[PDB]
């Protein structure tokens, strides 16, 4: 009676809207904030980890999938782990058969065809998780937002999560010092992009910030609670 | 190459197995008792392939035991015999031929005692006395010479001792002990084991 | 109505945020990771006194060195406790070693948000598992406990409360734990159960406590050990 | 794909709502009479098309089931054609296993068996065709009728389709137990002549008989022949 | 195994400073009958990789349509990323091992070669899945006959110019014309260099039958 | 009708000292009576602390190293922890057994070092039966190298020599002489053994030639 | 192939299909059992009132194999499936370990089965509730009571029928140590407990006893009559 | 009451509303015009670049399928990308199956009946993506087709799908259609795209072109890259 | 879609089953055919559809169905469903023979049919079989016995229970008249035409509008008689005079 578009990944709203796989995009707007970016040489990923408990590992976000194609989940976590067991397993399958590194574009395209099937058929929710995958193939280190609407983006310097639009509007007006700006001064430039999604009072502490580095002549490397402490600078007071 | 024997009396039927569990060259523990306890009054025996005796006939024991402790009364030995003939006969040609040949001693209350017999091809036939194994080939004429259609119990037991002492004398396998059970209208009894 | 695989005008799934409820329903369990073990306790809420209280299994040992503590909709966990122990002995079988706690917790939480109406063969699940639990276990990394959700979200925890006492007992546990075991975390956790008390002064008939210590494998406490502890409070 | 839930269900009164609607869709169908006779039957029906435009030798309503069994309907159009397809297939299963033409009673058993599961079994609506059966089967002829429920009854005469109460009462009046050959055809013609909506054209009726030599349709030169002998 | 399959005999190849050259005769020998003469056994794939075949030719047409379809399919994703001859060698290896693993095996025994970004490549893929890399390869009886002339010069100098390698495989192909029974006169020689894959169609062998008239 | 195995030959050796594991190798893969190549390694660097040797049918050796490599990677970021050595031996035992009825005809030896640091070496039949040792070469000259380092390592059938523990100089000189002896005496010689040697600080890989015939 | 998710979480954590099965066991017979320390004993509501019954096929008292036996309460035709699958897997557990099968294990199989029908796609979890009594290898006359949510409890009275909240509070009142004897005080407690609810045992009650892994004996009108008489005399 | 929301239910006047709701679902997405001429078919797609964060070709909307036919798409890029890759698999099964390189009429009829037969069931939704094809064999002619979410496929000359196809069909109609040699019309495509783009607000019209022609011999290229600085010089024809 | 399903396999909030007790009200619309056992054999006593001439010959009726040599069944409710299931259960009977070479003691058969009919009301989303059919039979184990079942699934030995309408005319009066010890099957016919003589609109109760059928034996094998025409004209004049 009220909203007959509730039995609803088969239906269309009468304007153009599919009415819940954009609402899965709402379901990754609700998730925790993160930011990835790329240089001319190596792409980085930075994530703040929410602590909705006593204290925790704060539901560790950025994930090892790969052999240099790393991801950054936001949204649901079990569905994210299902999607990275898929992405993980067939990335290792391309290690098995072709014996080359699987290129990042075909990776993100075929998961963009794997999360697209339940959007199509009946009674099956979309994979409500916004990946922020990043890896270094033969050319420059790509970075792909993909979405629960199965529509990935070959982006550079993207931020997704809770109030991540402010991190984008910092990061949009600071693209000029990309394609330079080596690792020591790059990840500072990403953390001061992350340090706007916080509620205006809080340090990027060593607890909640977990980052990942991938690129030329280095494996996708996870920096946890201890290893993020050499990345320290700013005020921003933000 | 083992040995199963049975004699149908007027109101009973007695069976006896050879109490030897064999191997390649040696024999294992003697007892291993081949006579599988059915519900109360049925009692089947199984020789043949080492590995289908303990498997098939115990599965038949599961289904008949389930029939009794599912629907009150037990099976008559006719329906148990045709049941296991059906199950062996349709497990025969399909994928894994159960190479066992069964005796099935039993009696119903309101009919006589019955001793059913089948080969490894599950062809069933009643018999007043039946045998199995290679030891069947020499001992069966002694149950031809002396078996009246009406015989008392102790005469049938000492007749069975004639059959086992002949089987002890001529048959080349060391079968020193034999397990004997008389079943009759009070339930499954067990006669003293015959040894040498 | 609407189905199970639909998102709610709040932002979440329907069946998941409904599976966060029926955890307030059910008994309360607590666990404390220490530096030399992890203690679990649950007040299993006996209804009548006409009866036998030592067969309400709410502390279940997955392996010798992983013990879980469920609550909520009880006996819905037995399929995923079965998957926990079958996956445990599969790991020991194929790899000839112990496990972590994030591998059993990794393996169980994959089964949480795995359901649906029209899918593969009808041995699948319809509703999500409405049971929140936490695996107290000791590893070669350290003793630790992993609090699961019905959403498949599992987190590192050192002091976590579930059940109906998920606010007052959690806030009390927030201010009383920092240091280490030294034998008194198990006596300052049933004290939190002593504040929780619903029906009876927490004797050795209505609470089940079990610790996992790195020297031993586990220890499901018997009656005289429990009432040895209750006498000290 | 599929539904796997029955749309035919029980009313709160305690009856099938879809089956009485199926008998309504039968009762709004074209009228058809069937007369069991002492050596053989006659199954007449009424083919009124929209205009005088169509090929009246193209579609049939009398059509046999492969040996000596014809069946005529009243109600839905193509659901009948499905029941002819299934009925011919069941008669040929029976013929390839038992090597005789099927007894009429067993064909009505199996046709009523296939019409039952469409009152169940996954989203399918029941057929809404209460076709009636003929057949010589050895010694004495048979006649039946499979309702869209799945019931069946044998008799001496019936009608169906439009205003079938007048057909059942009128055949109850004019029937004799020895009334056997072409006199049955006569009263069948003057049962369709009762309403017909006008003028009794030979191209708008067709009959089929089971005169101990197989069911056979009647050629249009034979119906008009007895329409000359009215 | 069941029938007189239509075979080839030999695809012999050598790598050189520059690229890699492979050569094979055009022959469709139906079991001691040269039933098919003009029959190319040298597949071109994407511009930095080549492919031969020695055994059954029908299975080579199966492999030329699955290699062809795969390389055009991943060729039209845009984004650069063509197959290095790593991946054709490894995919062909896993295709044949996964093919004999079900006992329905491909019977041809080829050598694929190609010049990658840095250096050349010359890899062998066997009927059974025995796959490796080598400075110089030969298949079939060439592996008995052309292989000594190849791993004699390359043990002396492991550096060849293009004319030395081309003359070398022309001379080895002449030797297989002399000794191998299932060998035909004309042959395709085929070279991949920095500028890509190119195939010289039908060559010939200058035969030397001058020792024939000393037989009595 | 098809004979899906050949014997491509090759002999590989591993020795477990007290902080090392000398995983030797050979090079020449060959069947029938013609050799194919002289470059081919048979010791594969699995992790930084585990090296396999792998001899027998070469294509199935190759696919087996692809499977154990890809499933090592499938482990490593499913638990966020690298493999140990005994766990490699266990899962390779169930990979070799898992296809029993058309078996992996391959003799493989897993060297490497344990958790505490002491070296171990696991030996395998082609269907999977692991024992930790301090020697046991395998695969073509299995019955040739074995009695020497039954004596010069295990010190069996030998009185009071006052046997010392091995080191990276005595066992280093104990691998080259046995492969020049088997280079003389076996047919499936190898021309250049590539000793993947494992240590506590990392891994290096010495190579030296043999009897090239 | 019907795949609609029936047993789904409503709001406030309420799984309505299961509580509808709780009224479905609230609207049955009145089964009752007592763990009497050497014996166990059942009793449910006689029949109605036979008149034209057959007493052989009005059995709320069912036998699993020899020692364990159960008294269902609710819908009386979905129960018989659970009887059959209990007997089948009970024979399978005689196949593997070959024991006088323990009562704990078979009641875990029943509770796990009904919990597996609170999970699968569209099959309406059962409206039954059991009294799994019996013994084990060493006496221990354990009683178990399952639930349509698949929760089994090892309690000692568990009157779980239709008017049995009064019976379980009565049995809470009147079962401490007076029923530790052989059979008479226990069976007197059962027939007193059901004569609280209805009426004389010549038409209504029927019982069953089980003694030390032999002789599952029901009580013909005689037993019930005697019990009633004794109860009346005591009261 | 509520004859909507399921593709297996008609209207009371015969109009399956889940199809026409998918049709407006490509009318709220940008244009992609395709112009046929005697040496091949030239595509041109409007881009509505949201932020500066997306780089050049962040989302491809000129896919290719079989090394000669193209994929100017309009609607949901997930659905369009899905039928793009199964069109790749379809020409894969044709070339593998029949050897001969796929004629485009059969591919448009095949993908057309695929996306049509996908609108007959309540267990699926219709696609939300109009798209067009286009190529020529040496004896085919410059065949292009356009396919709706209804599944109907027509041969066109100058079809245009998207939001501003109400504007875009007029200029393609007034452009001389038949006899010019594709290079000029690549240049002229920018005039259509700059006319139909009627904003300056955060969409940047950063267009993209691809074709098949005698300069290509049955292929596809993003332009090569020089007309992007030559057809960019058709500014001020939309500013005057 | 989940908007379209009737949702048959749902418990009511009162705990009962909506599609099952709607079948119980389907029995009360159409249904007759009581059954009486004796020390001798058992009989059904049945009613046809109406007075409508137009009915040539039934070999057996639409009511009494033969199942073995020693069993038979009668049918209430919806006649389209039960035909199917009785052929279904007939299959069951014969395959017991194929498994056991026994004439299938009838409680096995009733248990099997009630298990599959319970399976249709358990899951599958279909409507339940709207028929409360009943059974008569004999085995060597027990005596002559009749069972009675319903679309819910339970069943029982129901020594004189009728089905269908008028439960009181047919059957509460029977539980004031049946002698449980001895019955003497001729007087069971007399009681059957008593109950059917009270449960009818007409006194014309000959075999135009009645269908009575007995099960007896001679020398061990059972005989199922359908009580041909003139026997009914015998028993209908057995009052001559009064019955109540």
């Amino acid at each position: 009676a009220a909203n007959q578009y509730d039995n609803d990944v088969t239906v269309w709203s009468p304007q153009g809207r599919i009415h819940q796989i954009e609402y899965a995009m709402e379901a990754v707007k609700q998730g925790s904030a993160t930011v990835g970016l790329k240089s001319k040489t190596h792409a980085v990923l930075v994530a703040l980890k929410r602590a909705q408990s006593e204290l925790a590992a704060h539901q560790k976000k950025i994930l090892h999938v790969d052999n240099h194609i790393g991801i950054s989940i936001a949204g649901l976590t079990a569905d994210a782990r299902l999607l990275c067991n898929f992405m993980r397993q067939e990335c290792l399958d391309s290690r098995f058969v072709f014996d080359r590194p699987l290129p990042v574009s075909r990776l993100v395209s075929l998961i963009g065809s794997k999360t697209q099937i339940p959007t199509q058929r009946y009674g099956r929710r979309p994979y409500g998780v916004g990946l922020l995958i990043a890896g270094y193939d033969d050319m420059g280190p790509h970075i792909f937002q993909t979405c629960p609407s199965a529509n990935y983006f070959d982006c550079r310097a993207m931020s997704i999560g809770a109030r991540s639009q402010s991190a984008r509007t910092y990061l949009e007006r600071h693209m000029s010092e990309f394609m330079e700006c080596n690792l020591d001064e790059l990840v500072k430039h990403g953390l001061r992009a992350l340090r706007e999604t916080l509620p205006a009072e809080q340090d990027l502490t060593t607890k909640n910030v977990s980052i990942g580095i991938v690129g030329k002549d280095l494996e996708f490397t996870i920096y946890d609670d201890d290893d993020v402490s050499p990345f320290l600078d700013g005020l921003e007071e933000r | 190459m083992e040995y199963l024997i049975g004699i149908q009396g007027p109101d009973y039927v007695l069976v006896a197995s050879d109490r030897v569990a064999a191997s390649n060259i040696v024999q294992m523990k003697d007892d291993h008792d081949k006579m599988f306890k059915m519900s109360e009054k049925i009692l089947l025996l199984c020789v043949g392939e080492a590995g289908d005796t303990v498997q098939f006939a115990e599965y038949i024991q599961k289904n008949v035991q389930l029939y009794k402790m599912r629907n009150g009364y037990e099976l008559s030995p006719t329906a148990a015999a045709n049941f296991t003939r059906r199950n062996l006969a349709d497990c025969l040609r399909s994928r894994t031929p159960y190479h066992v040949n069964l005796l099935l001693a039993g009696y119903d209350e309101h009919e006589g005692p019955a001793l059913y017999y089948m080969d490894y091809l599950a062809a069933l036939a009643k018999a007043p006395f039946a045998a199995h194994g290679y030891g069947a080939f020499l001992t069966l004429s002694i149950l031809d010479r002396y078996y009246t259609p009406t015989i008392s119990r102790e005469r049938a037991v000492e007749l069975l001792r004639k059959c086992l002492e002949e089987l002890q004398k001529r048959f080349i396998l060391n079968l020193p002990t034999f397990s004997v059970r008389v079943i009759d209208k009070d339930g499954i009894h067990n006669l003293e084991n015959i040894a040498f | 109505d609407r189905g199970v695989n639909t998102f709610s005008p709040e932002g979440r799934l329907f069946q998941v945020e409904y599976a966060i409820e029926a955890i307030k329903l059910g008994s309360t369990a607590i666990g404390i990771q220490t530096s030399e073990g992890v203690c679990l306790a649950v007040e299993k809420r006996i209804t009548s006194p006409l009866m036998e209280p030592s067969s309400i299994e709410k502390i279940v040992e997955i392996d010798a060195h992983i013990g879980c503590a469920m609550s909520g909709l009880i006996a819905d966990a037995k399929t995923l406790i079965d998957k926990a122990r079958v996956e445990t002995q599969n790991h020991w079988f194929t790899y000839n070693e112990t496990m972590t706690v994030e591998s059993v917790t990794q393996a169980v939480s994959n089964l949480a948000l795995q359901f649906g109406e029209e899918d593969a063969d009808p041995g699948a699940m319809s509703r999500p598992f409405g049971v929140a639990l936490l695996f107290g276990g000791v590893d070669e990394k350290g003793p630790q406990l992993f609090h699961m959700d019905p959403s498949g979200t599992f987190v590192q925890c050192d002091a976590r409360a579930i059940g109906s006492a998920s606010e007052g007992a959690q806030s009390s546990l927030q201010e009383v734990y920092h240091k280490s075991m030294t034998l008194k975390e198990a006596i300052k956790s049933s004290l939190i159960i002593l504040k929780q008390v619903m029906e009876e002064k927490l004797n050795a008939t209505n609470i089940e406590l079990a610790t996992v210590q790195p020297g031993q494998n586990f220890h499901m406490f018997t009656k005289e050990e429990l009432e040895e502890v209750i006498k000290d409070i | 794909r599929g539904y796997s839930f029955s749309l035919t269900t029980f009313s709160p009164s305690g009856k099938l709502v879809q089956i009485e609607y199926a008998l309504a869709a039968v009762a709004g169908g074209a009228p058809s009479v069937g007369i069991k006779a002492a050596n053989g039957v006659v199954l007449a029906t009424e083919k009124k098309q929209k205009s005088i435009l169509y090929d009246e030798r193209s579609v049939h309503k009398v059509e046999p089931i492969t040996k000596h069994i014809g069946l005529v309907y009243s109600g839905m159009g193509p659901d009948y054609r499905v029941l002819v397809h299934r009925a011919r297939k069941l008669a040929q299963q029976y013929y390839l296993v038992y090597q005789e033409p099927i007894p009429t009673a067993q064909l009505v058993q199996r046709v009523a068996s296939v019409m039952q599961e469409y009152t169940q079994s996954g989203g399918v609506r029941p057929f809404g065709v209460s076709l009636l059966i003929c057949g010589w089967n050895e010694g004495r002829p048979y006649l039946f009728q499979s309702d869209p429920s799945g019931a069946y009854f044998a008799w001496k005469a019936t009608a169906m389709g439009k205003n079938y109460v007048n057909g059942k009462t009128f055949l109850e009046k004019r029937y004799n137990e020895d009334l056997e050959l072409e006199d049955a055809i006569h009263t069948a013609i003057l049962t369709l002549k009762e309403s017909f909506e006008g003028q009794m054209t030979e191209d708008n009726i067709e009959v089929g008989i089971c005169n101990e030599a197989g069911f056979r349709r009647l050629t249009p030169t034979e119906v008009k022949d007895y329409l000359a002998a009215i | 195994t069941q029938n007189p399959m239509v075979t080839g005999t030999s695809v012999l190849g050598v790598k050189f400073e520059g690229g890699v050259v492979i050569a094979a005769d055009m022959l469709g020998s139906y079991g001691s009958l040269a039933r098919f003469r003009n029959i190319s056994r040298i597949m071109r794939v994407n511009n930095s990789t080549m492919l031969g075949a020695s055994g059954d030719y029908a299975d080579f047409q199966y492999l030329k349509q699955v290699l062809g379809q795969m390389v055009i399919d991943e060729e039209l994703l845009g984004d650069g990323h063509s197959y290095s001859p790593r991946a054709i060698h490894s995919w062909l290896t896993r295709a044949m091992y996964s093919r004999r693993s079900k006992m329905n095996p491909l019977w041809n025994t080829m050598v694929i070669g190609g010049y990658a970004d840095g250096e050349s490549f010359l890899g062998y893929v066997d009927m059974l899945g025995v796959a490796y890399e080598a400075p110089s390869l030969a298949t079939g009886y060439g592996a008995y006959l052309a292989q000594p002339l190849l791993r004699e010069v390359l043990e002396k100098q492991p550096v060849l110019s293009q004319t030395e390698a081309r003359d070398l495989v022309e001379r080895c192909m002449r030797v297989l014309y002399y000794r191998d029974a299932r060998s035909y006169n004309r042959f395709q020689i085929a070279t991949v260099t920095e500028k890509g894959v190119e195939i010289e169609g039908p060559l010939s062998t200058e035969t030397n039958w001058d020792i024939a008239h000393m037989i009595s | 009708r098809f004979s899906p195995y050949v014997f491509n030959g090759g002999t590989i050796l591993a020795i477990a000292g007290e902080d090392f594991a000398i995983v030797a190798s050979d090079t020449r893969l060959s069947e029938g009576f013609s050799i194919h190549t002289r470059d081919s390694p048979k010791c594969y660097k699995l992790t930084d602390k585990t090296v396999i040797g792998c001899s027998g049918f070469h294509g199935d050796c190759l696919t087996l190293t692809k499977i154990i490599e890809a499933r090592l990677k499938m482990y490593k970021h499913s638990n966020n922890k690298a493999m140990t050595t005994g766990a490699i031996a266990a899962m390779l035992s169930t990979i070799l057994y898992s296809r029993r009825f058309f078996p992996y005809y391959v003799y493989n030896i897993i060297g490497g070092l344990d958790e505490e640091g002491k070296g171990a070496v696991y030996s395998f039949d082609p269907v999977g039966s692991y024992q930790r040792d301090s020697f046991k070469a395998g695969g073509s000259a299995s019955a040739m190298l074995q009695p020497l380092l039954d004596n010069q390592v295990g010190f069996k059938n030998m009185q009071n020599v006052e046997h010392v523990p091995l080191s990276l100089d005595r066992a280093m000189r104990l691998v080259k002489d046995v492969f020049i002896s088997a280079a003389e005496r076996d047919v499936y010689t190898g021309d250049a053994l590539r000793i993947c040697i494992v240590t506590k600080e990392g891994i290096r890989e010495e190579t030296v030639s043999l009897r090239k015939d | 192939s019907y795949d609609r998710a029936i047993t789904v979480f409503s709001p406030d954590g309420h799984l309505f299909q299961v509580e509808y099965a709780q009224e479905a066991v609230k609207k049955g017979s009145t089964a009752v059992g007592v763990r009497g320390r050497d014996i166990v004993v059942l009793g449910v509501e006689k029949k109605s009132v036979a008149k034209l019954q057959d007493e052989r096929t009005v059995r709320k008292i069912c036998a699993l194999d020899d020692n364990v036996c159960m008294a269902f309460a609710g819908l009386t035709a979905d129960a018989r499936i659970v009887i059959n699958r209990a007997r089948v897997e009970c024979q399978s557990h005689r196949l593997t370990v070959e024991d006088p099968v323990t009562v704990e294990y078979i009641t875990r199989y029943i509770a796990s089965l009904k919990q597996r029908y609170t999970q699968s796609n569209g099959r309406r979890p059962f409206g039954i509730s059991a009294l799994i009594v019996g013994f084990d290898f060493d006496g221990t006359p354990r009683l178990y009571q399952t639930d349509p949510s698949g929760t089994y409890h090892a309690w000692k009275a568990n009157a779980i029928g239709r008017g049995a909240k009064s019976v379980r509070e009565f049995l809470e009142k009147n079962y401490t140590d007076d029923a530790i004897e052989t059979d008479d005080l226990t069976i007197k407690l059962v027939i007193k407990a059901l004569l609280e609810v209805v009426q004389s045992g010549g038409k209504n009650i029927e019982l069953a006893v089980m003694r030390r892994d032999q002789s599952l004996k029901i009580l013909n009108p005689e037993e019930i009559e005697k019990y009633v008489a004794e109860i009346e005399k005591e009261k | 009451t509520g004859y909507d929301l399921s593709a297996s239910t008609f209207s009371p006047d015969g109009r399956v509303f889940q199809v026409e709701y998918a049709m407006k679902a490509v009318e709220n997405s940008s244009t992609a015009i395709g112009i046929r001429c005697k040496d091949g078919v030239v595509f041109g797609v409007e881009k509505l670049v949201l932020s500066k964060l997306y780089e050049e070709g962040s989302n491809k909307r000129l896919f290719n399928v079989d090394r000669h036919v193209g994929m100017a798409v309009a609607g949901l890029l997930a659905d369009a990308r899905s039928l793009a890759d199964i069109a790749r698999e379809e020409a894969s099964n044709f070339r593998s199956n029949f050897g001969y390189n796929i004629p485009l009429k059969h591919l448009a009829d095949r993908v057309a009946m695929y996306v049509h037969a996908y609108t007959l069931y309540s267990a699926v939704r219709p696609f939300g993506c109009s798209f067009m094809l286009g190529s020529y064999s040496v004896n085919d002619g410059a065949q292009l087709y356009m396919i709706d979410p209804s599944g109907v496929s027509y041969g066109y000359w100058g079809c245009a799908i998207g939001k501003a196809r109400q504007a875009a069909k007029t200029e393609i109609e007034k452009l001389q259609m038949k006899e010019m040699t594709c290079r000029d019309i690549v240049k002229e495509v920018a005039k259509i795209i700059y006319i139909v783009h009627d904003e300056v607000k955060d969409k940047a019209f950063e267009l993209e072109l691809s074709w098949v022609g005698e300069l290509t011999n049955g292929r596809h290229e993003i332009v090569p890259k020089d007309i992007r600085e030559e057809a960019e010089k058709y500014a001020k024809e939309s500013l005057k | 879609s989940r908007r379209y399903d009737s949702r048959t396999t749902i418990f009511s909030p009162e705990g009962r089953l909506y599609q099952v007790e709607y079948a119980m009200e389907a029995i009360g619309h159409a249904g007759t055919c009581l059954g009486i056992l004796a020390n001798d054999g058992v009989l059904l006593a049945a009613e046809r559809r109406n007075i409508h001439k137009l009915l040539d010959e039934v070999f057996f009726s639409e009511k009494i169905y033969k199942l073995n040599e020693d069993m038979a069944c009668s049918v209430a409710g919806i006649t389209s469903d039960a035909n199917v299931l009785t052929n279904e259960l007939r299959l069951i009977a014969q395959r017991y023979l194929l498994q056991y070479q026994e004439p299938i003691p009838c409680e096995q058969l009733v248990t099997a049919l009630c298990d599959i009919k319970q399976a249709y009301t358990q899951f599958g989303g279909k409507r339940p079989f709207g028929v409360s059919l009943l059974y008569i039979g004999w085995d060597k184990h027990y005596g002559f016995q009749l069972y009675q079942s319903d679309p819910s699934g339970n069943y029982g030995g129901w020594k004189a229970t009728c089905i269908g309408n008028n439960s009181a005319a047919a059957v509460s009066m029977l539980k004031q008249d049946y002698k449980e010890g001895e019955m003497t099957l001729k007087s069971a016919l007399a009681l059957a035409i008593k109950v059917l003589n009270k449960t009818m609109d007409v006194s014309k109760l000959s075999a135009e509008k009645v269908e009575i059928a007995t099960l007896t034996r001679e020398n061990g094998k059972t005989v199922i008689r359908v009580l041909k025409q003139k026997e009914v004209e015998q028993l209908i004049k057995k009052h001559e005079e009064e019955e109540a």
